[PDB]
């Protein structure tokens, strides 16, 4: 069995840019590897096929290179609706075809630090016998941020779940959402909870916290 | 006119059994490569089977025995028969003709498969209330089977700093998000900022107005 | 005077699976063992006759098969198996007789920067009888509309090379194999052993 590995599991990059995408096979698969393009809930897009060849109907920006274990996707220059995820996939075991984790291209922006919000449980949902406590990270960028949460300062794992919005038209951050489960019973059990956020454009981890009784 | 129209996806309790189709114009089935590929939600694409024009089948460790690929000629159409699902068999398949060297050139537009043994159930809206220059806050919309759900604020006339989450699947086998907006901390006395969740599958349609706590 | 089987195994050259080599061996004497025993073979299976009773036997005629495959590929030279190489390529019957033998030829058959000399059939539109032998190099049509010897959508040259380069996998470099087909007929019996 061949495995795919694609290098920058994302990239940023600029309209008219240089943009170069690689793949790796875990043997030689000589030039039998084929680049693919997809967009959010739209189907694959077949960019090169034989390493090299452009397919047909594809602008003439697309370019492939590589032959062995190494390969390239290059976009000459950058264009808008070039904004997507980048798939290799070998046709050297054809027809049982291996593809590539993705390299995803988004929006260069300058780099922009989280604005970190916490969210006890509502006195509603305590009802019910549930605690959501809720950390936001509002328009950064890049995308890449960890949160970390503390309850009475003991630090928090399989209890948490993240979701990250797609890159904004206007903004181009991100916003980030993690919601932390607790049973009301553990929740009334513990006094400080806290979210603590790292991320590049921040100098140290931020953190935002809350007792709970108010 | 080269064209791929998938049909008979949906949703199927864990042991059941769907039959996909994948009719064909601009390429003959039975003189093809044409395999059925999966992506799961979030992740990336993986080849399921495959029907070799003369007949051969081959398919994924994982649905080995439970899935069988066919066709008919008469209606040049690709078949999946998917028996005895699994949870995991949840993504989105895709058909596809693998011209080999020559790329996997031309793709279905793709039907979603969801296998779950959860009860459809409309969600519940909490707030995330806004604390004590800019504020935050948002709904908290939890518990729901099946997706789809959308978020408005204020039937409308709220979109600017609007952020909905796409939903995460939490370990009871329902899908929970949070819509969050930022808004001047000057309004939060006197503007009245209300969410407008709708979820169709059990026609829910929930209004909750957020305000500062105590 | 004994059989050829030097003229087979130990030939320089070997065709590629697409177009088979078929040397007929008759009228001759044979030792099954000085290739059993040879120690020098990746697989050996034979199938409806056994190695070591081989040289006891008869055959009025026997058929020596023989091509070159990739490592991953010597599996599919089986009675019942299915594939690119069996389907389109090297069928063999359900009711084999005979014996195949393989082992590694990366030594001369790969070539630094790509051996491009073997070849296979990677389109096809049904699958071969027993053997059977596709040598038509025809563009393959994979759509409703004609190719007139134009290579483009829907229009597949049918054969692809092997990359063959020794710097390759395991069971992805070149294999050398040999079919060894036993029949018997109602007629005079020419392959014996001492
Ligand atoms: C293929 O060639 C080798 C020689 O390069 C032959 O091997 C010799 O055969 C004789 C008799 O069997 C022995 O005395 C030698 O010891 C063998 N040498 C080796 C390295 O095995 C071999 O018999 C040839 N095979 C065929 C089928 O003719």
């Amino acid at each position: 069995d061949i495995q795919m590995t694609q290098s920058p599991s994302s990239l940023s990059a600029s309209v008219g840019d240089r943009v170069t995408i690689t793949c790796r096979a875990s043997q030689s698969i000589s030039s039998y590897l084929n680049w693919y393009q997809q967009k959010p809930g739209k189907a694959p897009k077949l960019l090169i096929y034989a390493a090299s060849s452009l397919q047909s109907g594809v602008p003439s920006r697309f370019s492939g290179s590589g032959s062995g274990t190494d390969f390239t996707l290059t976009i000459s220059s950058l264009q808008p609706e070039d904004f997507a995820t980048y798939y290799c996939q070998q046709s050297y075991t054809t027809p049982l075809f291996t593809f590539g984790p993705g390299t995803k291209v988004d929006i260069k922006r300058t780099v922009a630090a989280p604005s970190v919000f916490i969210f006890p449980p509502s006195d509603e949902q305590l009802k019910s016998g549930t605690a959501s406590v809720v950390c936001l990270l509002n328009n950064f960028y890049p995308r890449e941020a960890k949160v970390q949460w503390k309850v009475d300062n003991a630090l928090q794992s399989g209890n948490s779940q993240e979701s990250v919005t797609e890159q904004d038209s206007k903004d181009s951050t991100y916003s980030l959402s993690s919601t932390l489960t607790l049973s009301k019973a553990d929740y009334e059990k513990h006094k400080v909870y806290a979210c603590e956020v790292t991320h590049q454009g921040l100098s140290s981890p931020v953190t935002k916290s809350f007792n709970r009784g108010e | 006119e080269v064209q791929l129209v998938e049909s008979g996806g949906g949703l199927i309790q864990p042991g059941g059994s769907l039959r996909l189709s994948c009719a064909a114009s601009g390429l003959i089935v039975s003189s093809n490569y044409m395999s059925w590929v999966r992506q799961a939600p979030g992740k990336g694409l993986e080849w399921v089977s495959v029907l070799y024009a003369g007949g051969s089948t081959d398919y994924a460790g994982s649905v080995k025995g439970r899935f069988t690929i066919s066709r008919d000629n008469s209606k040049n159409t690709l078949y999946l028969q998917m028996n005895s699902l699994r949870a995991e068999d949840t993504a989105v398949y895709y058909c596809a003709r693998d011209a080999a060297v020559y790329g996997i050139d031309v793709w279905g537009q793709g039907t979603t498969v969801t296998v779950s043994s959860a009860s459809t159930k409309g969600p519940s809206v909490f707030p995330l209330a806004p604390s004590s220059g800019t504020a935050a806050l948002g709904c908290l919309v939890k518990d729901y089977f099946p997706e789809p759900v959308t978020v408005s604020w204020n039937s409308g006339a709220l979109t600017s700093g609007v952020h909905t989450f796409p939903a995460v699947l939490q370990s009871s086998g329902l899908y929970s998000l949070s819509s969050v907006v930022t808004v001047p901390s000057s309004s939060l006395g006197t503007q009245t900022y209300i969410c407008n969740v709708n979820h169709k599958p059990s026609n829910t349609k929930v209004d909750k107005k957020v305000e500062p706590k105590s | 005077n004994l059989c050829p089987f030097g003229e087979v195994f130990n030939a320089t050259r070997f065709a590629s699976v697409y177009a088979w080599n078929r040397k007929r061996i008759s009228n001759c004497v044979a030792d099954y063992s000085v290739l059993y025993n040879s120690a020098s073979f990746s697989t050996f299976k034979c199938y409806g006759v056994s190695p070591t009773k081989l040289n006891d036997l008869c055959f009025t005629n026997v058929y020596a098969d023989s091509f070159v495959i990739r490592g991953d590929e010597v599996r599919q030279i089986a009675p019942g198996q299915t594939g690119n190489i069996a389907d389109y390529n090297y069928k063999l019957p359900d009711d084999f007789t005979g014996c195949v033998i393989a082992w590694n030829s990366n030594n001369l058959d790969s070539k630094v920067g790509g051996n491009y000399n073997y070849l296979y059939r990677l389109f096809r539109k049904s699958n071969l009888k027993p053997f059977e032998r596709d040598i038509s190099t025809e563009i393959y049509q994979a759509g409703s509309t004609p190719c007139n010897g134009v290579k483009g959508f829907n229009c597949y040259f049918p054969l692809q090379s092997y990359g063959f380069q020794p710097t390759y996998g395991v069971g992805y470099q070149p294999y050398r194999v040999v079919v060894l087909s036993f029949e018997l007929l109602h007629a005079p019996a020419t392959v014996c052993g001492p």
